[PDB]
DNA sequence: CACACACTCTCCAATTCTCTAA
DNA sequence: TTAGAGAATTGGAGAGTGTGTTTTTTTTTTTTT
């Protein structure tokens, strides 16, 4: 077969038969092999070497190709791909298998076929806009998955035992169109009750989903359109009911006598043969992270001011509210679940309650967390129910047996449940979340179903006080209207007030008007870009797991004991035992923010500060100052310790001068590791050595 | 061709030599022919089954083990036929009435790590798989034909002892009459019919295996897998059991076009955990015999929880239970103990429920908010397979013989709460709905957790802290009102305990002195429950009588002094509750009689509940 | 199961082609 | 030039094969009570 120098001249054919014949088929095969081997990104890095290597590391049998890259590098393949998608995807699968077995010669033991998936295809279509013009073409659509079958085995290459003799009928390919009837046995011509040879038959995973238009893209009072889609092989369980997805697939039609007799006209059934599923929720998975991305994340973690940067990156368009940003950062990164002895589970997720005045950006904080977090569920007040929050039982739509279904807390199982207008809920709806908040489970005993579902989510709620205005004359317990069991289930408990303060009002006004200028259609520390923050968050949550070695038990124990005393004194907030475990969770969350594999006293002091400041915030005006001096003098607001390193430096300089008269930074840091004062960067940024005329340089190491 | 039969003969011979030659032991100690001995003893007991270990088979001959893994259906019948041969030559001669050799069911187990239900993908069809899960449904046991004979309606031409393939696969009757000439009539289109008197049938059962709760991906519902059980695997498990299934992943063989329904043909069941080995048995005798068994049990209840010793002791009494009785006139007296924990938040009530559900031999946990009357007791519904009304058990039925842990007990609706009165006292559920009229058993303890009406107890409020009715409250043997006491040294010790508890999660889960592991205490509770039912001694009963009268007079005078009725009544059910607690304390020690010491301890525990009343 | 419809195949004989006489 | 006797082709009768069928109750959930 001679190489074909121009695929583009169809010479009167259509694309389907043109690429079906051998010459153009081999030319397409070689072009796709060369594309995979030689395509490089803007930095010159061979992207497909990395992608195939990751696929073979993880045994995933599927290779995502970016259509933008294909169109940029090899034009005619991008030209023919949407016109004859089945044929070219078959050729691409063959070529990808050749390249994969060139890279990893033993990968045939793991797979026998590589599925090339296409992403970022510009041929986006609305479900309501699909026409007969799109038939047998590669389309891209969006919608919410509303139904899913179980993963079912489907015949792909089926063999039949002959009904009389021992012969086996040849491989017949399943089509998605009709049942394959064997015909007659070529040995003996019998055509009786044939039966499938299960052992010699090749099966494939099958899953039929129904997607419909997303409820925010449909018009009000209008019914949504929907399509069936077939997921085959490793595309099964790419989505669940409720998932917003983008779906690339072949728009396929076949004759259906049922539709013909339903309509009275020869109407053909339609289905999408899915090629690529991408959840609009998970725009970036952990598998999508490249070596550049993880190198960026790990190098960025070494900044040593990263905690302030991460805190500042929480809702960068909101002035002030540094304590809110801190608490939301800790909740967003989260702690670690633990189960000592396999018999005592304790939650790792941190729950947050933002109570306070109108127009104080509580809802804006909640919508920011919704936007930034993967697996965010947002709900509001009366719009939620006990049943809808937790889980619900219904007659199955077609078969009519009772079936359990996932509520918001179950759907957010490794994510965030956001409850705006939390005080406006019904008590019966609000009490439903207790088990999910603490025990991280939802137990249902209804209509013959008796089971517990996992609801390991983090609850971030927003509320108003009684009368819609916080009263410093009263404590939090006196003006919230919530009760102790629900108040104690929130680890971080924030009060936001809108009191007059002219200088802060001027700065806030300038920030707000500057924001309106910046975002037109066209604290000090600087934040991360939000894309980088999302990548950092998912890496920190999935690839990093803090472990607590010690936390200086005496400090936290004494703190908890007298925090209990003052809570009993004022009645401002119940403290129970949950606040201790909140301390451990917040320490683990700060360690995760710093990407530490092990928790340290830096994290413990951060958690201590958060707890004490919020508890102080719950108090009245006069009581608040006395509480401030109480917990500040006696307990640990460990701001800095520069004096010890200062006189260690002075002592070392005095001894060195005395030695020389009659590498100092190495001497200093040696003493700083000998004594438990290891955070020396703070001393090097502080003024105490500077006005004493010392200085530092990481290269010269002289001071 | 017959070369396939030659292959079958040699493979059956190799399985026979495995079962004839396999030994365990060492030359220093001695050898025992494991599978010969098991075959002999089971056949003489009339059991006609054995369980073979895949690792033993692989050590003997790895090719046979590989063949069983890859092609279990083909080679398991050869293994079973070899087992039948070995059974014959191991048991011959047999007495009269046992001359006819029986078929042997060969079950399989392995030490291999199991796969998940979601690991079962199309590459593994017809292969041998091992998966865990929970039995959530189990059908009635029914008959599956293993051998049939079919007779032709015209000529009475008969085919005899047709082998029926195991599993949910059926059989195709021949399309045209076999082996005789095409005469007149040639054939009516179904010439054959199954002869009624010649069929050989075996028991079979259908079960639903649910995915384990900790195996489910985040946000997804647990998956279901159908299980086909056969012969002695029928009724080996019930709903609520945790199992490791060994079986053949297969399609049924008599939404989409080429879609086939899959199931697992079970070849072995390992209940994860009706029998105690003698070593466990004598160790349980020892454990009951030692003098501080009550304290050891109480320290074993929820060891990660600081304090609450009286509550743990009452929970131990609830776990062991009293003794159920039927009196000469046919009336039944409840044996189970009902316990309510009521009060302040963050006091480990939910942790105690989560411990008891895991420690009890039979135990179910449910939230009061998430439950209903039908879902707790029993529900009535129509079946899509046959339009008739059937019953489905609720929490009480599923926990019959054990404990229902009702968390959030104050949150359930009152109309749903009145459903469990009969199941709490009479231990029965009388249903009369949709024509079906019956009375099911619900012999289970209720361990309930609840909060105050005002969250905390708020001690000035008194009786207004309780919205429960006297009817439901009188059905609880003990009502522990739990108050979170703010004491400084208590708080320091509790905080250090919690911090150490969180710190120690990485310590490789080492054994501990002076307490019973949960897996052992579960078995011990089951053993004591099935073995020992105590009674009161006479003098002990006299002590209980007099103390009860004193307590009743005190309760009456307290209510009279208050001029208001207390929410907790002191009734004859509370007398019988004290009796049940004393019997549970004796049952911990396996003593046939309850002593004055047991009655005194029961009264001590009950006087916490009487403190909670007065 | 069993009694009507729906469909194919085969054989039989009736019509038309070819060659001859009236 | 008509038409009639013998041979070959086409019409359709009928024998044979295969397919399809015979309001009710309990429970949930949201909204309205
Ligand atoms: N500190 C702030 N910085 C920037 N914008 C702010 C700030 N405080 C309030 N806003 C703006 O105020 C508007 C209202 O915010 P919103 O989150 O709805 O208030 P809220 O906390 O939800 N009050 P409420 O809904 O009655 O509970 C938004 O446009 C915010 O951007
Ligand atoms: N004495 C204790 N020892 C150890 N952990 C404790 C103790 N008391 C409370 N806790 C912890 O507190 C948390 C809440 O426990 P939980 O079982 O929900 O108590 P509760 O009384 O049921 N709370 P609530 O449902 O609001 O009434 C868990 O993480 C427990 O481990
Ligand atoms: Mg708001
Ligand atoms: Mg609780
Ligand atoms: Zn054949
Ligand atoms: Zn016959």
């Amino acid at each position: 077969i001679e190489s074909i120098e121009n695929l583009e001249d169809l010479k009167g054919h259509s694309v389907r038969e043109w690429v079906s014949m051998a010459g153009p088929r081999l030319e397409i095969h070689h072009r796709f092999k060369n594309f995979l081997r030689t395509h490089v990104d803007s930095h010159g890095h061979n992207v497909f070497k990395e992608r195939i290597s990751d696929m073979c590391k993880e045994n995933r049998e599927s290779l995502v190709v970016n259509y933008e890259d294909l169109a940029a590098r090899e034009h005619v393949l991008a030209y023919f791909l949407p016109e004859a998608p089945a044929e070219l995807l078959q050729i691409f699968d063959e070529a990808a298998l050749e390249v994969v077995l060139a890279m990893y010669p033993k990968y045939d033991r793991i797979t026998n076929h590589i599925h090339v998936r296409i992403s970022h295809l510009p041929l986006v279509e609305e479900l309501r806009s699909l026409r007969q013009l799109h038939l047998n073409q590669l389309i891209r659509t969006s919608g919410v998955v509303t139904s899913c079958t179980g993963v079912l085995p489907q015949l792909s290459m089926v063999k039949y035992n002959c009904n009389k003799c021992n012969f086996v009928l040849g491989p017949f390919c399943q089509s998605q169109n009709q049942e394959v009837k064997p015909g007659s046995c070529p040995e003996c011509q019998s055509a009786g009750p044939f039966e499938v040879n299960m052992e010699e038959t090749i099966y494939q995973n099958y899953q039929r989903i129904r997607i419909q238009e997303s409820p925010g893209k449909v018009a009000a009072g209008r019914l949504p359109r929907s399509k069936d889609a077939i997921l085959l092989a490793d595309l099964v369980d790419s989505c669940k009911p409720g998932d917003e997805i983008e779906l690339t697939g072949i728009y396929h039609n076949n004759y259906d006598g049922s539709l013909n007799t339903a309509n009275g006209f020869p109407v053909f059934a339609t289905v999408i043969l899915a090629n690529h599923v991408a959840k609009k929720d998970n725009k970036v998975a952990v598998g999508e992270l490249t070596d550049e991305d993880v190198k960026m994340i790990t190098s960025l973690s070494k900044d040593q001011q990263i905690g302030e940067k991460i805190f500042a990156s929480i809702a960068p368009s909101i002035y002030g509210h540094e304590d809110i940003k801190r608490g939301l950062a800790l909740a967003l990164f989260g702690g670690e679940p633990k189960n000592p002895g396999g018999k005592h589970k304790v939650r790792g997720d941190i729950n947050v309650l933002l109570c306070g005045d109108p127009g104080t950006a509580k809802s804006q904080f909640l919508k920011y967390i919704e936007k930034v977090s993967s697996r965010a569920i947002f709900t509001t007040g009366q719009g939620a129910s006990a049943v809808g929050l937790t889980a619900y039982v219904q007659r199955h739509p077609v078969s009519r047996e009772w079936t359990l279904e996932a509520g918001a807390l179950v759907l957010a199982d490794r994510g965030v449940c956001l409850i705006d207008e939390f005080d406006k809920m019904n008590d019966q709806d609000r009490t439903s979340i207790h088990e999910a908040m603490e025990q991280q489970s939802i137990s249902i005993s209804k209509a013959g179903i008796v089971t517990s579902l996992q609801a390991r989510c983090t609850v971030i709620a927003a509320a108003n006080p009684i009368g819609g205005r916080y009263d410093p004359s009263l404590t939090f317990s006196e003006n919230v209207d919530l009760t102790e069991p629900i108040i104690s289930r929130f680890d971080i408990l924030c009060v936001v007030r809108d009191t007059v303060d002219p200088v802060q009002d001027e700065m806030l006004a300038r920030f707000v008007v500057g924001s309106h200028v910046r975002h037109h259609p066209s604290y000090g520390v600087e934040p991360l870009p939000q894309e980088v923050l999302k990548k950092y968050i998912i890496y920190a949550k999935e690839r990093v797991h803090p472990k607590l070695n010690q936390m200086d038990q005496d400090k936290v124990a004494k703190m908890y004991s007298d925090l209990r005393k003052e809570s009993m004194a004022t009645g401002s907030i119940p403290i129970t035992v949950r606040h201790i475990e909140s301390m451990i969770r917040m320490a683990e969350a700060h360690a995760r923010i710093h990407l530490r594999d092990y928790v340290i006293e830096d994290d413990v002091n951060m958690a201590i500060r958060v707890m004490l400041e919020s508890f102080i915030d719950t108090q009245k005006f006069s009581v608040m100052r006395s509480m401030r001096k109480t917990f500040a003098r006696y307990l640990s607001f460990r701001r800095d310790n520069n004096e010890l390193l200062l006189f260690i430096l002075k002592q070392l300089v005095a001894e060195q001068v005395t030695y020389q008269r009659n590498v100092p930074e190495k001497d200093l840091v040696d003493k700083a590791r000998q004594i438990n004062i290891h955070n020396l960067s703070a001393f090097y940024d502080s003024e105490l050595f500077r006005m004493n005329k010392f200085s530092h340089d990481l290269k010269r190491k002289m001071i | 061709a017959d070369e396939g039969q030659a292959r079958k003969s040699q493979l059956q011979r190799r399985f026979k030599e495995f079962l004839r030659q396999y030994r365990v032991g060492t030359d220093r100690t001695g050898f025992t022919f494991k599978y010969r001995d098991e075959l002999k003893r089971h056949y003489n007991l009339g059991e006609y089954w054995i369980e073979v270990e895949m690792e033993d088979l692989a050590s003997f001959d790895e090719d046979l083990a590989d063949y069983l893994y890859k092609q279990p259906a083909e080679h398991l019948q050869l293994l079973e036929e070899a087992a039948k041969e070995v059974a014959d030559e191991v048991t011959r001669p047999r007495p009269s009435g046992e001359e006819v050799l029986q078929d042997i069911q060969v079950m399989l187990k392995s030490d291999a790590s199991p796969s998940s239900i979601r690991s079962l993908k199309s590459d593994m069809m017809s292969h041998l798989v091992k998966i865990p899960g929970i039995i959530i449904a189990a059908s009635a046991v029914r008959a599956k034909a293993t051998r049939i004979s079919i007779q032709c309606r015209s000529c009475r031409n008969t085919l005899t002892n047709i082998a029926m393939r195991p599993g949910l696969e059926g059989y195709a009757l021949p399309r045209k009459c076999n082996t005789d000439q095409a005469g007149r009539p040639k054939c009516p289109l179904d010439p054959y019919f199954i002869m009624p008197d010649k069929c050989k049938c075996v028991d079979f059962q259908t079960l639903k295996l649910q995915e384990l709760p900790d195996a489910v991906p985040h946000g997804e519902m647990p998956r279901h897998m159908q299980l086909y059980c056969d012969r002695y695997l029928c009724d080996k498990v019930v709903p609520g059991n945790r199992v490791t299934i060994m079986g053949i992943y297969s399609i049924k063989k008599f939404v989409g076009v080429g879609i086939r329904s899959s199931y697992i043909r079970v070849l072995g069941i390992q209940v994860d955990t009706g029998a105690v080995s003698p070593q466990e048995e004598e160790e349980f005798r020892r454990l009951a015999a030692l003098p501080n068994v009550y304290e050891v049990i109480s320290k074993s209840i929820a060891p990660s929880i600081f304090g609450g010793t009286d509550m743990k002791k009452a929970i131990a009494c609830l776990l062991f239970g009293g003794s159920r009785k039927r009196l000469p006139d046919g009336l039944t007296r409840r044996g189970d103990i009902n316990l309510l924990m009521l009060g302040d938040p963050g006091t480990a009530k939910s942790q105690l429920l989560k411990f008891v559900e895991k420690c009890s031999p039979i135990g179910v946990y449910t939230s009061g908010k998430g439950s209903s009357a039908a879902g707790l007791t029993a529900s009535v519904m129509r079946d899509p397979s046959s339009r008739n009304f059937i019953m489905e058990g609720g929490a009480m039925v599923l926990a019959d013989g054990g404990v229902v842990c009702i968390d959030e007990f104050d949150k359930m609706r009152e109309d749903d709460r009145v459903a469990i009165h009969e199941a709490m006292e009479q231990q029965t559920i009388s249903i009369a709905k949709a024509g079906i009229t019956t009375t099911l058993n619900s012999r289970c303890s209720v361990l309930a957790a609840a909060n105050s009406v005002f969250g905390r107890w708020d001690e000035t409020k008194g009786e207004d802290n309780i919205d429960f009715m006297p009817t439901i409250l009188s059905r609880f043997d003990m009502i522990f009102i739990v108050k979170d006491e703010h004491n400084e040294e208590r708080d320091v010790m509790l905080a250090k305990h919690v911090i150490t508890l969180h710190v120690s999660a990485l310590t490789q889960t080492q054994a501990v002195e002076g307490e019973i592991d949960l897996a052992k205490l579960k078995k011990f509770i089951a053993y004591c429950r099935v073995k020992c039912g105590p009674r009161l001694s006479a003098e002990a009963a006299e002590k209980l009588k007099n103390r009860y009268i004193i307590m009743r007079s005190g309760a009456r005078q307290h209510e009279r002094d208050s001029d208001r009725r207390s929410s907790i009544p002191i009734t004859v059910r509370q007398l019988e509750a004290i009796v049940r607690i004393a019997e549970a304390l004796s049952k911990m020690k396996l003593q046939p009689f309850a002593t004055e010491a047991d009655v005194e301890e029961a009264l001590r525990l009950f006087q916490v509940s009487t403190l909670d009343a007065a």
